[PDB]
């Protein structure tokens, strides 16, 4: 009955991921499943160390997803 | 080519160290798991951050707090 | 006489109403109790009562 | 429209090398190649190795299977 | 599907706040809100756990990292007191 | 399942450590299917505090570490089925 | 589990010579 | 049937015997003693249970200088709630 | 009681009355009868058994000898194969060509003398005589009578047995002769009677390697 | 009689403290005691007598002024109480009290005086009338405590035609409890 | 059990110590909680004090708690009239 999280919105839109420690994330959405982990494009890491860490496609489990900001104008 | 329940089942009673979330490790032949993959080891010894504190038997290892498995 | 095969783990326990294993002359004390129907006297009713909670007391500290 | 299975699904198609982050234990990083997982998202991992990143650090550890509840991340 | 999610469906396109599992917290006006307490949420500021002010015209926040919601007293009255 | 034997045990004096480790001391009122414990008479002790005389408690069932039972328990015509 | 050993009575029945059950 | 080859076989050989388990929970509290029953969250329902954990004296002199203390207690029956359970261990 | 006195030798008797005061013979034969019904009920699952009656046994049944009747009565809920009556120790039997649904089980205990100390012989004539005997009344023509001497502790049965009664009733008995309280209490009053007692292995000096348990929650003392 | 009277004596004083204070067990230093005493204390069945492989030098007690001085000078026998730990319960476990406490009763034996300018390391640390050993912290305690010891084994060379150093923990530990290896 | 408790002026501890105190109105069978009427509490929580019963106090109205974070209730006063 698990329901998909409604993220058409978000849909190949630059968002920064908050994950669980404090953590932080930035990439294009690919995709999702019902339990909302997420496919990233173009997933730059953005430590708190200060300097930017690009990687490409990522996926990110939804257990640890705090929040999205869609950086870019949905 | 091999998906995690047929792993467990590769390794029923050879001697593995499976890791907990919590830095603990445990060294020994693991008898069974289950669905959820709740561990049985027999023989064990559980290291303590790289170094054993003890021989201790048969325990039971929740799959709650498993972090992961070894073969060794 | 082609019978099943295997072992029966027979154990005999005599316990009391509170799960701890009862020794042999206090079991038969109670099988003879239960036997006639009848029990003690009301002295030796208020000094059992007594040693009982005399042993949780000692034994709760 | 590609999902996070369709990921892994074509990520052991390529057998390449991945790393993967825990839940919360975040100087804790693991790499590894997937050869299989299902839908628990457990996965066992090709010669496996713990990086601890403070302190950089490369404890081997082998074929590996690590589970699901525990991962932030997989980075290729 | 209870109550408290029949009543964060009543609180949609209302102005809704959000204490989140790390201790920020988001004070916005909401977009959608699920059956798992999911919340996308715009015109939003941020306040995390160093006391200070950001702001972002939208967000999605996951609904298991939800600690609490401040929810508006429009909905205090009705119709929830057949509860 | 062992919760079915927690249901079975209205009406008794048990006190509950929980995860934050505040131990409550009370009656026993009721149970849920998820140990969803409601308790009566209650003197609850949240731990580095002083210890709270409250009329009624009702403890969510996750948040339970573990209980405590008196010593008077017939728990052999408990537990059967 | 141990039940109480059921036993019954000899003398002073009032009752028939046989047994009740 | 596969009640006694699982990995709960740590528990329904334990409770079969009446043996006496040593647990490892989640606070760090150790949990010694026989389990009457468990289920499959590991509630299990524990008879004369020495639980044993460790302390510091937190400072006492204002220097912060004290050795860990074994303390332990003990509980006559309890109901330990499964989730808690890290390790459930047999005896040798 | 069962004891038989030829010619009358006064001071064994008074000694006998003594040892057996309080209808202990009874009280043996009862405690026989609840312990076996017990085990019984544990393996019932296993046995394919539907419950255990304690059958309403006389109250003198315990000592009339001359007659019997059935002690415990086993419903199956099936029809088992039974087989010919041999002894308990028989370990090689052979299929009775017949089925039954009740099983009777008899107690019989007896005060062996001298002479006629032979558990497996005795049992044998009982369980054949009583089977085929008028006034023994059984509830069905397949069972087990199980013999129990109690002067020369010794055991065994002879009747009809189905698959798994045979290794059941013999750990059962073992661990009967072991552990009873009443044949416990038997035992100690013949010790008290005949005067003679057993000694004790003196106690584990404290030593090097033992002292450890000195600082236990047990309060000791050094003299 | 003195068997016997000793042995009703120790049974009076177990008679007069209350039942949860007295002990299930008591271990016999002297084997000769063991026997009258198992005569005596019938009435209390639930204690267990045995004896001692190991004997403790007790007699450090009288070789010590205060006990010894107290024995001397107490005219009417009594029943004197004292504390062997001054304060030790709250600073360190009853088993390593105690193995300090024996390992300073040894010392005081194979060695009074030398033993009690040990257990003084300085002349200014004092012990007070309700205490028996000077006040000492955990650093000055082990200390003494390696420095008795040392002395109780060279003693033991000494005395036993061998030499210190073939003497592992296990022989160090059942000779200075009283033990012959 | 807690139908027997609508409406009520409940304090609801969370698994962070931030405690409520507000109107038991709604709940769920996850125990997510609905209270108007809330108010928030850390540190210091009334009984009589020396100094002042309520202060490390914040408004916030009319929650919805999840019961993810929620460990206890308890009822302080009566309902009022409105």
């Amino acid at each position: 009955k698990a329901h998909p999280p409604e993220l058409k919105k978000f849909m190949d839109k630059k968002l920064s991921l908050k994950l669980n420690g404090g953590r932080h994330v930035q990439g294009i959405l690919r995709g999702f499943d019902p339990f909302m982990n997420l496919v990233i494009d173009e997933c730059v890491e953005m430590a708190t160390s200060g300097q930017q860490n690009n990687i490409g496609m990522v996926v990110i489990r939804g257990n640890s997803i705090i929040m999205l900001e869609a950086l870019e104008r949905v | 080519p091999l998906n995690p329940k047929p792993f467990l089942n590769g390794l029923t009673g050879k001697p593995v160290m499976v890791k907990l979330k919590w830095g603990m490790e445990y060294k020994g032949y693991l008898v069974s798991v289950d669905g959820y993959m709740n561990m049985q080891l027999a023989n064990t010894e559980e290291y303590i951050d790289g170094a054993l504190s003890g021989h201790l038997g048969e325990v039971l290892i929740r799959c709650n707090n498993v972090l992961y498995i070894r073969g060794v | 006489k082609e019978k099943d095969g295997y072992k029966p783990d027979v154990k005999i326990e005599y316990v009391d109403e509170t799960g701890r294993k009862l020794t042999p002359k206090e079991a038969f004390r109670q099988l003879s109790h239960r036997f006639h129907g009848k029990g003690s006297g009301k002295m030796k009713t208020e000094r059992r009562m007594k040693k009982l909670d005399e042993e949780a007391l000692l034994k709760k500290m | 429209m590609v999902q996070p299975i369709n990921l892994i699904f074509r990520y052991l198609q390529n057998r390449s090398r991945i790393q993967v982050w825990l839940y919360e234990q975040v100087n804790m990083r693991i790499e590894g190649c997937i050869i299989g997982f299902d839908e628990y998202m457990n996965l066992v991992l090709d010669d496996a190795e713990e990086i601890h990143s403070k302190t950089k650090s490369r404890k081997q550890l082998g074929r590996i299977m690590l589970k699901g509840d525990n991962i932030t991340l997989l980075q290729s | 599907i209870g109550v408290p999610i029949k009543v964060l469906h009543e609180a949609e396109g209302h102005i809704v706040t959000c204490e989140t599992n790390t201790g920020e917290v988001y004070r916005g006006k909401l977009i959608e809100a699920e059956d798992n307490m999911n919340c996308q949420m715009s015109n939003i500021t941020v306040t995390y756990r160093d006391g200070r002010v950001a702001q972002l015209e939208q967000v999605y926040i996951r609904g298991s990292k939800i600690r609490f919601l401040i929810l508006p007293d429009m909905l205090k009255n009705a119709p929830m007191l057949k509860s | 399942k062992l919760v079915r034997f927690l249901m079975k045990l209205s009406h008794e004096t048990v006190t509950i450590e929980l995860k934050n480790g505040t131990q409550v001391h009370g009656t026993i009122t009721g149970v849920d299917v998820s140990m969803n414990t409601h308790l009566k008479a209650v003197k609850m002790t949240l731990k580095n505090r002083e210890p709270v005389q409250l009329e009624t408690l009702s403890i969510r069932g996750n948040n339970i570490r573990y209980f405590i039972l008196p010593d008077s328990l017939p728990l052999d015509t408990l537990l059967v089925d | 589990v141990s039940q109480k050993r059921k036993y019954r009575q000899y003398m002073n029945r009032k009752g028939g010579f046989n047994r009740p059950l | 049937e596969e009640f006694n080859t699982g990995p709960l076989s740590v528990l329904t050989q334990s409770v079969k015997n009446n043996t006496q388990v040593l647990i490892n929970c989640r606070n760090n509290k150790k949990l010694l003693g026989r389990v009457k029953a468990f289920d499959r969250h590991c509630n299990m329902v524990l008879e004369n249970v020495k639980e044993m954990w460790t302390e510091v004296p937190k400072s006492g002199k204002g220097k912060k200088k004290s050795k860990p203390v074994n303390k332990d207690r003990y509980i006559s029956k309890m109901f330990l709630r499964g989730d808690s359970v890290i390790v459930v261990l047999r005896n040798p | 009681t069962g004891i038989f006195m030829h010619g009358k030798i006064p001071t064994l008797k008074i000694s006998l009355i003594q040892i057996f005061r309080a209808h202990l013979w009874q009280k043996i034969h009862e405690s026989i009868v609840m312990d076996l019904c017990q085990v019984f009920d544990q393996e019932l699952d296993a046995l394919e058994i539907e419950t255990v009656q304690k059958e309403t046994i006389h109250p003198r049944k315990s000592y009339k000898m001359n007659s019997s009747c059935a002690d415990i009565l086993l419903f199956a809920s099936y029809k088992w194969n039974v087989s010919r009556p041999s002894l308990l120790a028989d370990s090689k039997d052979v299929m009775d060509s017949t089925t039954t649904q009740k099983y009777w089980i008899d107690i019989q205990l007896r005060w062996g003398d001298y002479d006629s100390h032979d558990i497996e012989r005795y049992a044998r004539a009982k369980f054949l005589d009583y089977t085929t005997d008028n006034m023994s009344i059984y509830p069905s023509p397949t069972g087990v009578l199980i013999a129990i001497d109690l002067a020369y502790n010794l055991h065994s049965a002879y009747g009809n047995w189905f698959p798994g009664s045979k290794p059941l009733i013999q750990q059962a008995m073992a661990k009967i002769m072991k552990a009873n309280p009443a044949l416990y209490v038997l035992r100690e009053r013949i010790r008290k009677g005949l005067q003679l007692y057993s000694s004790e292995p003196t106690e584990p000096y404290l030593s090097s390697q033992n002292y450890g348990e000195l600082f236990s929650n047990q309060i000791i003392w050094f003299v | 009689l003195a068997k016997w009277k000793t042995a009703e004596e120790v049974a009076a004083l177990i008679r007069s403290l209350p039942v949860e204070e007295q002990p299930k067990q008591i271990i016999v230093t002297r084997k000769g005691m063991l026997d009258p005493l198992e005569v005596h204390l019938l009435d209390f069945p639930n204690i267990v007598i045995k004896g001692s492989e190991l004997q403790l030098p007790f007699q450090a007690c009288l070789k010590v002024e205060k006990f010894g001085d107290l024995i001397l000078k107490a005219t009417e026998p009594q029943m004197v109480l004292f504390n062997l730990y001054d304060d030790w319960l709250k600073t360190i476990s009853s088993y390593t009290a105690f193995s300090r406490l024996i390992l300073i009763l040894r010392a005081l034996h194979v060695n009074n005086d030398r033993a009690k300018v040990i257990l003084k390391p300085d002349k200014t640390t004092i012990t007070e009338p309700h205490h028996i050993w000077p006040t000492l912290t955990d650093e000055e305690w082990i200390k003494v405590e390696v420095q008795l010891k040392d002395l109780i084994l060279a003693d033991y060379g000494k005395k036993n035609n061998v030499n210190v150093a073939s003497l592992t923990q296990s022989e160090i530990r059942d000779i200075i409890l009283g033990m012959e290896i | 059990k807690m139908l027997q408790h609508i409406d009520y002026r409940m304090r609801c501890i969370l698994q962070d110590g931030r405690i409520f105190i507000g109107t038991f109105k709604a709940f769920d069978k996850h125990m997510n909680l609905i209270l108007c009427d809330c108010d928030e509490f850390r540190k210091i929580k009334p009984k009589n004090s020396k100094q002042a019963e309520r202060e490390e106090k914040r408004v916030l109205g009319l929650v919805l708690l999840r019961g993810e974070n929620l460990v206890s209730m308890t009822v302080e006063g009566p309902p009022p009239k409105d």
